[PDB]
Formats: structure tokens, C-alpha cells, sequence
């Protein structure tokens, strides 16, 4: 594998995930960029006094 | 002024045983899985040398 990488190998930039099945919610899986920030935007929806 | 002589031558044887053883390993046989490349797109399959 290392063959075919030529110049450029064993170096990883991102890693992507997804569902064998399919079912309920699509769940193509690269939203973890927002969860080292766990409560971006959904903490405060929609709160005013 | 060919000086090939047969006699041419041678042878042888032886046984041885012791033991031882041783451790580694063996040797007697490997296969070679040599992959070709000429465009981003490869190529790969296996082959034995005695």
C-alpha cells in the first residue's frame, strides 16, 4: 500500500465514517468537527426576556 | 572469423545425509503481487518464479 502511495505515504489528513445499513437517519458521519465544541449554536435556539 | 569450436562433457552424482536445521521465512516459491501505475488510477496482480 505503500507501493501504491508512491511519494506521498503513511500520512493521514481525515478519516470520514458511515453507515453499513441504512435506516431511521441517514447518518453520514463527519459531524464530530462540532463536537470538541459540544454547544455551538444549539445551547441558545431561540431565548430572549 | 567465426572461432566457435564444438568439442562437449559432463557428469556426476553423490548421497550426503547429516542433519541440520535452520530458522527463518520461506523461500521456494514467493509470489510476486507487482502493481502498475502510469496515471493516478493502478493496476495490481500477483505472479511465481521458481
Amino acid at each position: 500500500w505503500l507501493v501504491m502511495a508512491a511519494t506521498c505515504g503513511g500520512g493521514s489528513f481525515g478519516i470520514g465514517k458511515l453507515k453499513s445499513l441504512c435506516k431511521e437517519f441517514s447518518v453520514p458521519k463527519e459531524l464530530r468537527d462540532a463536537l470538541r465544541v459540544k454547544y455551538g449554536l444549539f445551547g441558545g435556539k431561540d431565548s430572549l426576556e | 572469423k567465426l572461432l566457435s569450436a564444438d568439442r562437449a562433457g559432463y557428469d556426476v552424482l553423490v548421497e550426503e545425509l547429516t542433519l541440520a536445521n535452520i530458522r527463518i521465512e520461506h523461500h521456494k516459491m514467493p509470489t510476486g503481487a507487482f502493481t502498475t501505475r502510469w496515471v493516478a488510477a493502478k493496476r495490481d496482480s500477483a505472479l511465481r518464479l521458481t
